[PDB]
Formats: structure tokens, sequence, C-alpha cells
RNA sequence: GAGUACCGUCGGUCGGAUAUCCGGCGGGAAGCUGGGAGGCAUCGGCUCCCAACCCUAAAUACGUCCCGAGACCGAUAGCGAA
RNA sequence: GCCCCGGCGAGGCGCAGGCAGCCGUCGAACCGGGGAUGCCCGAAUGGGACCUCCCGCGGCUUGCCGCACUCCCAGUCGGGAGGGGGAACGCGGGGAAUUGAAACAUCUUAGUACCCGCAGGAAAAGAAAGCAAAAGCGAUGCCGUUAGUAGGGGCGACCGAAAGCGGCACAGGGCAAACUGAACCCCGGGCCGAAAGGUUCGGGGGAUGUGGUGUUGUAGGGCCCGCGGAGGAGCCCUGGGGGC
């Protein structure tokens, strides 16, 4: 439990941000990689945040909760980055994802992100 | 060690003389990291014998030396004849 | 007993020439304990040179 | 962005979160050898600035040291009395330039880049240690460390050319105050430092 | 002419050098890459 | 380009003197409207520069070896050793 | 002492004035160049050493190959690195006392002798957060002066620079970041080709960022907005000439 970690998160819901991923990937819009989607945060482009939990050293990731919160957008947990790499089409793994201009998959989009707003609060 | 390279010289002194006189034996003055089984090939090889013994000392001269013991079917006279001796 | 000679010949006869010129070299220097001093030398690098040619054909 | 934000981490330790991770990652360390590789950098960017990248030869160990100065062992003959002390001496070399001596010891093979500062402790202080491989292809193809595999750079932190040996032999200065430190310190009969 | 050195490294391989900065590569398109864009301004 | 520049204290070293450099300990920045130096510290001007990452030939030092030469010794001398 | 390519042109078999005998006109001895063989110990390394000698385990076929420790790349196949030695010269640390001060304690002897570690045929340094002062200079190193000067010091004995001036020799380049986001590097095999290069098949790395861009003072770079072309520079040797 890492202490950038600040709420727990369903199988359910991890599953779901990992499907929405593949999905904008395969149609919409995907930014890999911490330094792109810092970059998307701080410009105003992104729509979902997804972290990894088992990142180590913390320092690469726990800059993300704080800026999000400030821009307003929002951001999910899941529990392994060979998985997020995977889905966002990679043969590395990834500590950090944004999806940006989502095609087919406005739908978990808005779902997750009334989740995780109820979940934070 | 290998045949053809254990044996340096035969010895041919009194002693030698007496032994192949007396009982059978041939005296050869052998490399230093020759053992006896590899005496004995060289011995039966270089001479088409059948070997019963092998008696090795050093000397106080650093060489290896060998009393070789032919069985009574052969006669070492003959095989010291056919040597130089 | 000269290269000419020897490498103009086989493996065979080479390590059979080999055998019996050791066996000439004890014999002599056995009797030498007891004319021409020179056959041992002679001997000796006539060894020599067989080992060295038998060696050039078996590494080309 | 994503190396900004760790050195602004970094630039204090109590007014960030780096403490309480730091607290706890020392009681762990507290635990392990003297000299101990590690599979990624702790501060990214003070790696990524000193010379890292992310290539097969490129190694990362962290190195433990005690804090505090040195002590004189007792003289068995006699001494004038200003010849005397042993307590309140200090090293000339700096905690930082032993320590990579120690992984270059334990790494016999490889050759020292640099270091930076990753903790201090009451009885320790820890230095994390940049190391490559010079007999590596993916080395020798690459300019920008490709002059290491060269013939008068090996035991570059024995003979003090290092950044930190650089600036305990006092290189950093220049003009007025730097007389005596070049071409080296025994080019001027050691009055230097 | 900024026609290369050949030198050689720790090991028995070999090395090219620039003779007008003193930098070292291992391929001539690098060696080439860099004679032309460091050095090109002296035509 | 940060435990860095800088402040204080201790030890060493320096021609470096209230104005040399190194290290230990305790504190500890700004970061482009930014930053440093100009022999005590501070204020105002003027001049000069941009640290805390890396590489680089030639001009030099030596002679276990080699070449050449000598107002050098000439077998108790000359290298200990012709 | 064995072999080969060249030179020289009849004798040769070391210091070493002997006996007995061999080699050489198929070109020796000798000289320049290139190869072979090269026992044991020794960094000594499959394992042990009160004696430079001993004792083994696997695989192949009696002969051969492998089998140390600390590591890198990998991965239960393999491919690589380090250790020891070297007169003086070189780099980084530790560090006395005799002696002088006509005693001696600050000082001096001295950052000296000696000790530890690390490199090479040269090492180290090196491209201004500099020197200067109403004028300006333009990396570093070395020589001659500056000078027994400034200055330090029981202000005693003593210690002791630099800038500048005249010269030797000259050379400048790359990262991190901002912006892009896999467009990237190595290893092995196969095809084209004299080579340099090109093109494929797999495997190992890499979104914790491979590669591209960029590298400086009121500045430089990036981002943004316009005009545009012909001239540059290196690598290799099927081939042809020339000089050492
Ligand atoms: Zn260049």
């Amino acid at each position: 439990k890492p202490s950038y970690v600040k709420f727990e998160v369903p199988q359910e819901l991890a599953e779901k941000a990992l499907e929405a991923v593949e999905i904008a990937r395969d149609t919409g819009r995907i930014r890999k990689g911490t330094n792109e989607t810092t970059k998307a945060v701080e410009r105003g482009q992104a729509k979902l945040v997804i972290i990894a939990e088992d990142v180590d050293p913390e320092e690469i990731v726990a800059h993300l909760p704080p800026l999000c919160e400030e821009k307003e957008i929002p951001y999910v947990y899941v529990p392994s980055k060979k998985e997020l790499g995977a889905a966002a089409g990679l043969e590395v793994p990834a500590a950090s994802v944004a999806i940006i201009e989502p095609g087919k998959a406005r739908e978990l989009v808005e779902d997750i992100a009334m989740k995780v707003k109820e979940l934070m609060k | 060690m290998d045949p053809y390279k254990v044996i340096i010289r035969p010895l041919v002194t009194e002693k030698a003389v007496s032994l192949i006189e007396r009982e059978n034996k041939l005296t050869f003055i052998v490399d230093r990291r020759a053992t006896k089984q590899d005496i004995k090939r060289a011995v039966e090889e270089m001479f088409n014998v059948k070997v019963a013994k092998v008696n090795t000392l050093v000397t106080m001269k650093g060489e290896k030396k060998a009393y070789v013991k032919l069985k009574p079917e052969y006669d070492a006279s003959e095989i010291a004849a056919r040597l130089g001796l | 007993m000269k290269p000419s000679e020897i490498r103009e010949m086989s493996i065979e006869e080479i390590d059979k020439k080999i055998r019996e010129l050791r066996l000439e070299l004890a014999k002599e220097r056995g009797v030498l304990t007891m004319e021409n001093p020179m056959v041992i030398r002679n001997l000796r690098r006539d060894i020599a040179r067989l080992l060295t040619i038998k060696r050039e054909k078996l590494r080309e | 962005g994503m190396y900004k934000y760790i050195r602004e981490a970094w630039k204090s330790p109590k007014k960030s979160y780096v403490g309480e991770l730091l607290k706890k990652r020392m009681i762990q360390w507290r635990r392990d050898p003297v000299v101990k590789r590690i599979e990624r950098p702790t501060r990214l960017d003070r790696a990524r600035s000193l010379g890292y990248q992310a290539k097969q030869g490129y190694v990362v160990v962290r190195v433990r040291v005690r804090r505090g100065g040195r002590k004189r062992p007792r003289w068995k003959g006699g001494r004038k009395p200003s010849k005397m002390g042993m307590v309140k001496y200090s090293p000339k070399k700096s905690l930082q330039w032993i320590a990579e001596e120690k992984a270059a010891r334990k790494f016999p093979n490889l050759e020292v880049l640099n270091s930076y500062w990753v903790g201090e402790d009451g009885m320790y202080k820890w230095f994390e240690v940049i190391m490559v491989d010079p007999h590596h292809p993916v080395i020798k193809s690459d300019p920008k460390i490709a002059w290491i595999a060269g013939k008068a750079h090996k035991g570059r932190v024995f003979r003090g050319l290092t950044s930190a040996g650089k600036r305990s032999r006092g290189l950093l200065n220049k003009g007025k105050g730097a007389e005596k430190v070049r071409p080296s310190i025994r080019a001027h009969q050691g009055k230097g430092k | 002419v900024l026609k290369a050195i050949k030198i050689e490294d720790r090991d028995g391989e070999i090395l090219f050098r620039c003779p007008r900065c003193g930098m070292v590569f291992r391929s001539a398109k690098a060696y080439t890459r860099h004679v032309n864009k460091a050095h090109g301004h002296l035509f």
C-alpha cells in the first residue's frame, strides 16, 4: 500500500479502466508514459488518467494525484505495470497512461468518473 | 608416457651382466616421468617379449633405473646380444 | 635424409622411420658407454626434421 | 515534466513526502551490506544529469559509510607537542569519494562515472554510484560514453578524476586563490590543500 | 583535411579519432555525421 | 545542473595577511523580473562573467634500451664488477 | 638446436689456440624477416602442499577438452573482463626525527625520508560564474624575467608567490532540459558485393524514455511567422601511377 495511493479500487473498476484503455488505444488517442501524461495534464488534453500501484521508486508518479486534483481531472489506479503497458499496446510496462479523445469508450469513461468521484467522496 | 620415448639407455655393468646370467633380467636407464606399466609396455613393444616384473629406483645422479625380469620362455641373453652387447 | 626426400612421403612411413631411428639412438647410446662420434647428433636432428615436417602436414 | 517535480521534492526532504519514505527505507537499508547493487536509481533526474541511460552496461550501486572524521593511532616513538594529536583529525578526501572507492573495490571490471547523495543518518551517510562496463559493444557504440574505453581512463576514482575528486583537489576554482592547484597538487610540492 | 586518426582501445579493437577536437567513434557513419555537423562551418 | 552557492564553528594546509585552499559538524537559497566576482563587513554605482556534468592533439618530463661524441680514468684508477 | 622466403658467396661445428669425426655447390655457417617445439614452479587458476612435488571429477575417443575467485551480458546453452611484472619520469592519499635557531616549546628540518593505492609511453591540466581597471585581453601547458619583491614570521632564525612583459607551440567540441514520442542500439544466422556498405530472419534491451533536436550572457536555445539553393565533407580499395 504505497503512499501515493489515496483510495482502494475494486477489481471490477480496474478491469473497466484497462478495457477502456484498450478500446481507446484501438480507436481514439492514448498517451503512454509518465512524462507524456504529465505534459497532457499540464496542458489540459486529458480526460482520464490511469496510475499503477507497484511503482518503485515512488518519486515518479507521486505528483500526479495532486496535479490532477488541482487541474480537476479524474484518475484511477490499477495493480500492475505489465498489464497496463500490454493494454496500452507495448512490449514494456508502463507506470501511467492518459486517455485522450475517447472513441467508443465514453461509456466506460463516464461510468468510471462517477464511481471514482463517489469513491474519493 | 608414450612407448619409444621411455627407454633412454641399456645398462652394461658387472652387476647387470651377473643378473643377465643368473636371473633373466635386463637393466635400463629410463625417463624420470615413466611408471612401471609404461616401462612394461615399452620393453614388450620394443623387443617383442613378455614381462613378469619391474623394479625401479632413482639414483643420486637423477636417472631412473629399472630392473626388468623376463619370463622363462624367453632368454635375456639373446636380447642383450642383439643389442650392442 | 633431407626435407627434399621427407616431403615426398606419407605419414605412416614417417612415423615408422621415427620409431626405428629412436631404437637406433637408444642402442648407440648404450654402446657409447663401453668410431664416428656424430651418429647420435645426426640421429637427433633427423628425428627433429621428421617431426617438424609431419606437423606441417597434419596442420595443413 | 516528471523531472522538475522530483528535483523540487528532493531539494529539501523535510518539507516534502520524502522524510518518512527515507526513515522507512533507512530502517531497511541498515540491514543490508555496505555495497549493494540496485535495479533503478532513486533520484532519476540527478542520475540523468550526471550521466545515466537506460542501456546495457550501466550499473547502479548504493554504498554506506560512517559519518565523522578520523582518529589517528598512538605514536610509539617520541614526538614534539605539535605532532601528538589523535582525535580531532578529518580526512582530506570526501566521504563521497571514499564510497566510490569502496564500490570500485567490490566491482573490479567496471569504471565509476559519478555519484549522488541519497540519505543521511546520525551514524551513516548513503551515496548512489553509477558504473559503466567499458567492454560492452552497446557502450563502445555510443559517442557520449565511448571515450571510457581508452587506455588512460582506468583507475579514474583512484587517481582523482570523478567530479568528487576534482572538487576535493580544488579544480572548481579559478584565478585568485588557485595558484597552487594546477596542473596538480604534486606539481607544487603538495602545498595546495 | 579532417582525416581520421586510427587508434586502439583497451582491447585490441580500433577506434576513429577526430584531429580537430579529439572525439572517438566506432563507425564511419558516426564519424562523418560528426565531422559535418561540428566543423562544417570551416567550409 | 541543490544538501549546491552561502553563514557559523573545529581541525589541517598556504606567502595569503580580519583578504589561501581541503575536510568534518550544525544551518541552508534564488533558480531568467534569475545568479556570481572585483584582497575587513555592509550600502550605492561602474566593469567583467554564467558554477554546482563530460571530452580533447602540439609545444614538457625520463631513459631499464639504441646511435653518436669527449681539454674524462687508464687496472689500489674508472661503475662493486676490463 | 627444426622449417620457409630473401641477402652474401665457401667454408663451418659459442667464450675456447685439443682429439676423433660430421655438415655444406640440392648454395651452408652468418645476416634481415616470418613459423614450429617450448618440462616444473610462479598472478598460478580442478583440489592440496614441512620441501619446484602430489591427489582428482565429468565428456569424448589409451590419448584429448572442460572443471578457480570477484564481476558484466545473459540464462540453466553460452559470450566477455580483472588480478601479476616494469630503472627513472607520472597521479592520488598517510606522514617523522636528527639538525638550525649557538639552550628550547611557536617555527625549521618538511609536505622531506619512508608507507599505501592507481596508470602510461608519456601522464596530469585544459576552452572563463577568469584576468584587469577609465586601456583592454581572450583555454591549457613549458622557458626567461618579474623577485629574494608583495607578503608570512618567538616580525627572531628564516620562508616566500602571482598577474603582467618577451618567447615555444596552437584547436576546440559534446551532454542534461525545454519540443517530439519507438521513427532507436547491440548479438547470432543467411543473401548481395574486392572492401566500406546494403538487405533480411530471429533473440536481448528500451514509455522509470532508445533515437532526433540543442548546448549560451540581457544572452543562447525551443515554440511561432516568412525567403530560399546549390555548394560542402568523410569511409573503402576490384584497378592504375608515383615516393619512402
Ligand atoms: Zn571534432
